[PDB]
């Protein structure tokens, strides 16, 4: 039951606990063998420094991931990189150091087909989270198979990464191997949820209270645990009116004035009582009942909370020896949840929220499968095909390609494919605006299908949307098309394919691309060629036509590293798809009659001679 | 399934720290009987002290001379009225010669205020609203039991400038004050109605008068309730530590009627109760349901790509006009109007304007989200479309009228107006360097300003006076000559100006002849 929805058992979950006690003793980690599982656990701190890293001046101890190091942790199409806590991350990059034995034993335990756990209790089960997702990186996206999947079991942990960690480990499909348990009123998980100010003063003792060393002060943990949840309150208000899109004037004009916590919940959370075991996939879901499953009923109940909250950091112990006794369910799965959040101490006013936000996840699988159904239908399928199988054997056949017969023609083929262009830009837009808007599930931009969908559409068409910009000069309005005319669904799908195709490898698209300039041993130094290269169209197959607007016009030794640059990123292009050579290279083409007439010396020792005739 | 949110936004509101921080300064303003500006966590608190002398109630008109001015806002004859002891307080105090220093440089500002004071910050974040270009900090304003502020004419003015929701005016329940002002005031902005219990938040001016009279019809009236605003401030803002449920029997299982059962709990009425029971009538009819905008916005795109084959035929056909023998321009051909490919491009003219005007209306009806405007995609969407057709509604304008205002004097088409409005939500320098004329005239009411030049040009020819003559061509001639002959230098016009028998190159040659007659 609660195995099958994690896909882990109660003996790995009580081996986990029993790591997670050991890891105390040790320094930074300890390793647990047995049987087909390695364990690796990782030691708690409770000191401030371990939870907001002194050097860090932001408002939460937050830090960007490294991109070249965590490359899946990001929006795709958008960019933006995943946020965690700068402690948490600097901890396990300690723990990671190659002066330590961790790094072989990973790859010890990787050689022999183990199950590999991380685990943790307390800040350790935050280390826990991170080291998953560094796994994750180094070994999983390179050879995903059964074998190598890992688990990550947490306890009380705080939490780690904003809404784009929990978003990039959706659309990896990672999450599935993330469980964090939870006692009902542990402090620890929503500490994070305010802001460093509020709990500086009170913090360190508070820590000392939590640390299992030598308890010896009800008002300081009344007023941490307050002013806790009174940051949690705001974080949690502002949060569900949000998602669900209510009153967003309102919203974007109060949020310049507030500072909220950007930590969210990563992977399942299970909820503990005396009587129940309750989990929980949605983040947002999650984030709401970590405030009001905290909350008071009545004044004999306010005057216990705080005490309580952090006597429940330690009912782990409790937690592990009971499961088999609780009532187990699946929240989301549930088609009646009242019970279930009554019995988590949930009122009416949280009911509704936690439900908002499940129900706001409903709506975007219900969004993602109106957009499967129009882009699965043939009158739509149809109009690439008719560009692929009619407009551009007809303008080839023609003698000038289809770029240049949209470009300057006005048939009623060359019309037609401009009608096609446009409804085209409509479906994708629409998908795009509903990206942008977090409406659609955080799998969508993974998905294959779609992968292979956009970048044949973004093969075919946004050449017509080059020829589109510069028959109509639009590029003499508002600049090169690949400065500010490109338009954002075409990045979007081009990044989609490049992490599609590069992720296996451990490849960044950027990496890729100058290596190869770094190849072509052009005769500029470094800064010159990166100089030359800034805002270029040979970073994508698909803008061939735009750098080729921007350099036809111009004196050879102006461009001459711009032209070898394009001639030497071809090749590869026309292999992979990106370029078609029955296109190009006609007589009509602006590209042919443009290349004809660069000065013999280039021309001769081109890679493309056999191509063309003077 | 709708979702109720009155009550959610006054909970985020409550719970954020200028609710108790615009509070703290209100209280110490009051104390102190003088205005005071200071920081709190890096926020600007400006918070104006309560005056208990003047005299409240009498309707006056917005300032149309002097240093003080809304520009912002409606000049349209319902005209905009506010109470005349508040302005004259905001001139008495000297807020704008002094704020105007004290907050350069600030980047996050509240204006806040108890009672007249709350009025008060009211007009003066209105007016710091109202300016044309918006203020260099952002601005929020939120009051405490503050009397209403000005007229209908008023409220409807910031609701169509889009400022309402720049004010919280926070209302105890048994605050008599705002519930209290003579029946010319209306409310504007968001009122956070609030209880020993709770709080909801009405956005719309309509719900809040209803809730007015609701509230008018309950029954404790001592004073003094006005003065109790740090009292619920401070409960509001602590409810975060107690799990509060429904407290009647049933609570309504569809989640939509659960909501409003909650918020009339909230502002502490049973739903069994007759006011309890306009109360839930009030919540229910502020909404007006809609599609969501997030999803409207985006399926738009569907839309705008069905009519955009419109636009590509005014393409076609200005090709075509360029292509053409005669050398009219495709402006002149159309307005000339002989020919079929002119009814036919006539059909898409009218499908374009048919589809902005209602993505505008939309847009002013709130079913397109409130940042919709902001969107590269609509900003350079609504620019093609403007730049290619606009000419056709001027030419189709002045061939069908009675010689019958012009188009530029009150007969120009809102939608252009507002597209006009659009572009500034993106860059305006690159200037790049021209290679030919662009592919359509940039300013998209040349013609109309052409056919203006064109009838002063004849009246002109009319003459007599050879120093009046003088005064058409130094004031009403020769600087449109100039503005053209630098839109043509840059190369800012379209090829089809520039075609013989356009009505340009007419004017252009009539103009130089007549140049030529007289120095
Ligand atoms: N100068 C100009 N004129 C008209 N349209 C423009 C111009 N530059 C760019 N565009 C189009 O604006 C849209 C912006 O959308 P997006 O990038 O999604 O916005 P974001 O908010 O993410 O920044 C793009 O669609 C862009 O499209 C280019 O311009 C042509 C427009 O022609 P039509 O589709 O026929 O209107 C397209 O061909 C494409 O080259």
């Amino acid at each position: 039951a609660f195995e099958a929805l994690t896909g882990i058992n109660g003996d790995l979950i009580t081996r986990s606990w029993s790591a997670s006690k050991q890891a105390y003793l040790t320094e930074r980690y300890h390793k647990e063998e047995a049987g087909a599982v390695v364990i690796f656990a990782f030691q708690p701190s409770f000191s401030e420094k371990d939870f907001f890293d002194p050097d860090n001046k932001s408002s939460f101890g937050e830090i960007k991931l490294n991109r070249v190091q965590f490359p899946c942790m990001r929006k795709i199409g958008k960019g933006d990189v995943a946020t965690v806590n700068e402690a948490f991350l600097k901890n396990l990059e300690a723990i990671i150091d190659p002066r330590t034995s961790f790094q072989a034993s990973v790859e010890m335990a990787v050689r022999s087909r183990k199950q590999i756990v991380f685990t943790g209790h307390s800040s350790g089960g935050a280390t826990a989270i991170l080291a998953t997702v560094w796994y994750l990186e180094k070994y999983f996206i390179r050879n995903p198979n059964v074998y190598l999947e890992p688990r990550c079991v947490t306890f009380g942990a705080p939490l780690v990464g904003d809404s784009i960690f929990s978003h990039a480990l959706g659309r990896e499909k990672w999450s599935r191997f993330f469980v964090n348990f939870v006692s009902r009123f542990d402090i620890v998980p929503r500490i994070m949820l305010a802001r460093k100010a509020s709990v500086e003063e009170t913090l360190p003792h508070v820590l000392a209270q939590l640390d299992p060393r030598k308890s010896s002060s009800e008002q300081r943990i009344t007023e941490f645990y307050t002013r806790v949840m009174r940051d949690t309150s705001t974080v949690a208000n502002q949060a569900v009116c949000e998602l669900t899109g209510s009153a967003e004037a309102f919203l974007e004009t109060l949020s310049s004035f507030l500072e909220l916590s950007p930590y969210r919940p990563a992977g399942t959370f299970v909820f503990s009582t005396e009587k129940r075991l309750v989990a929980v996939n949605n983040s947002d879901a999650i984030l709401q009942m970590l405030f009001y499953t905290s909350q008071a009923s009545d004044e004999q109940e306010w005057s216990l909370i705080p005490f309580r909250s952090i006597r429940d950091h330690h009912s782990y112990e409790e937690l592990v020896q009971s499961m088999g006794k609780k009532l187990f369910n699946h929240l989301d799965g549930e088609n009646s949840i009242e019970s279930t959040l009554n019995d988590l101490g949930v009122s009416t006013r949280g009911r509704q929220y936690v439900q908002a936000a499940l129900e706001e996840e409903k709506k975007r699988v219900e969004n993602q499968k109106k957009i499967i159904q129009v882009i699965e239908q043939e009158r739509f399928l149809k109009k690439l095909a008719w560009i692929e199988d009619e407009y551009k054997p007809k303008c080839q056949a023609h003698k000038n390609g289809y770029y240049d017969s949209f470009k300057v023609s006005n048939e009623e083929n060359d019309f037609k494919a401009n009608v096609k262009r446009a409804e085209l830009a409509g479906v994708f837009d629409e998908v795009l605006g509903l990206m942008k808007k977090c409406q659609l599930p955080d799998e969508f931009e993974g998905d294959i299908d779609w992968i292979k969908l956009a970048t044949r559409y973004r093969r075919l068409v946004e050449p017509l949307d080059i020829a589109n910009y510069h028959r109509h000069l639009k590029n003499e309005d508002t600049g090169p098309y690949m400065k500010r005319g490109r338009p954002t669904r075409y990045i979007y799908a081009q990044r989609g394919y490049e992490h599609y195709i590069l992720k296996p490898n451990g490849m960044i698209a950027e990496d890729v691309f100058w290596n190869k300039v770094n190849g072509l041993n052009l005769g500029l130094q470094l800064e010159e060629i990166q100089e030359t290269l800034k805002n270029s169209g040979s970073e994508c197959g698909s803008c061939f036509w735009a750098e080729v607007e921007e350099l036809k016009g111009k004196p050879y030794e102006e461009v001459e590293v711009r032209v070898k640059t394009l001639e030497g990123m071809l090749g590869e292009w026309i292999t992979d798809g990106e370029v078609d050579d029955k296109e190009i290279f006609l007589e009509g083409s602006t590209f042919r009659k443009w290349w004809i007439t660069l000065p013999k010396n280039h021309k001769s020792h081109s890679p493309l001679r056999d191509y063309m005739m003077d | 399934c709708r979702f109720e949110t009155s009550e959610l936004q006054a909970s985020v509101m409550i719970s954020t720290p200028l609710f108790t921080d615009s509070w703290s300064s209100c209280n110490t303003a009051n104390c102190n009987g003088s205005i005071k500006i200071h920081d709190i966590a890096g926020i600007t608190y400006v918070a104006i002290p309560a005056v208990s002398m003047i005299q409240l109630g009498n309707l006056v008109g917005l300032p149309v001379t002097g240093d003080v001015l809304f520009p912002g806002l409606s000049s349209d004859e319902p005209l905009p009225m506010v109470d005349a002891a508040i302005l004259k307080l905001f001139l008495q105090l000297k807020i704008k010669e002094g704020l105007e220093l004290e907050l350069l440089g600030k980047k996050l500002v509240v204006i806040t205020g108890h009672s007249t004071g709350g009025a008060l910050a009211a007009f003066t974040a209105l007016w710091l609203l109202s300016q044309s270009s918006p203020p260099s900090f952002r601005v929020f304003c939120i009051t405490f039991g503050s009397p209403l502020l000005g007229n209908q004419s008023l409220s409807t003015s910031i609701s169509r400038s889009r400022l309402a929701h720049n004010f919280c005016h926070v209302v105890s329940i048994h605050d008599l004050v705002p519930r209290s002002s003579n029946e010319q005031f209306w409310p504007f902005g968001t009122y956070l109605f609030c209880s020993d219990k709770g709080g909801v938040c009405l956005d719309n001016a309509g719900s809040v008068r209803l809730m007015f009279n609701i509230l008018n019809t309950t029954a404790t009236q001592n004073t003094e309730e006005h003065q109790r605003y740090g009292h619920y401030v401070f409960t509001l803002s602590h409810m975060f530590l107690k799990s509060r449920s429904f407290l009647g029997g049933s609570i309504p299982d569809n989640s939509y009627q659960a909501g409003v059962a909650l918020a009339v709990e909230a502002l502490g009425f049973s739903n069994d109760d007759t006011s309890g029971v306009l109360v839930k009538e009030c919540i229910e009819t502020a909404t007006r349901i809609v599609r969501a905008p997030i999803l409207r916005s985006a399926e738009l795109a569907n839309e705008l790509a069905s009519v955009l084959p419109a636009r590509l035929e005014i393409q076609w056909y200005k090709d075509r006009c360029d292509a053409s023998e005669e050398q009219l321009g495709y402006y002149d051909f159309f307005k000339r109007y002989s020919l079929k490919r002119d009814f036919k491009v006539n059909m898409s003219r009218i499908r374009l304007a048919k589809f902005w005007d209602t993505v505008i209306k939309m847009v002013e009806t709130n079913e397109l989200p409130f940042d919709f405007h902001l969107g590269k995609k609509w900003i350079y969407a609504s620019q093609f479309y403007q730049l290619l057709a606009e000419p056709l509604d001027i030419a189709n304008f002045y061939k069908n009228r009675d010689i019958g205002g012009h188009y530029l004097e009150g007969n120009r088409p809102k939608r252009y107006e507002v597209i006009d409005k659009w572009q500034k939500g993106v860059k305006v320098p690159e200037e790049c360097v021209r290679s030919r004329y662009a592919s359509t005239t940039q300013d998209t009411c040349f013609w109309a300003k052409l056919e203006q030049a064109k009838e002063w040009l004849d009246e002109a020819r009319k003459e007599s006076s050879d120093p009046q003559r003088r005064s058409l061509l130094r004031e009403k001639i020769v600087p449109f000559e100039s503005y053209a002959n630098t839109l043509v230098t840059k190369k800012e016009v379209s090829l089809d100006v520039k075609a013989k028998n356009s009505s340009y190159s007419v004017w252009e040659a009539n103009l130089k002849e007549f140049k030529c007659k007289m120095g």
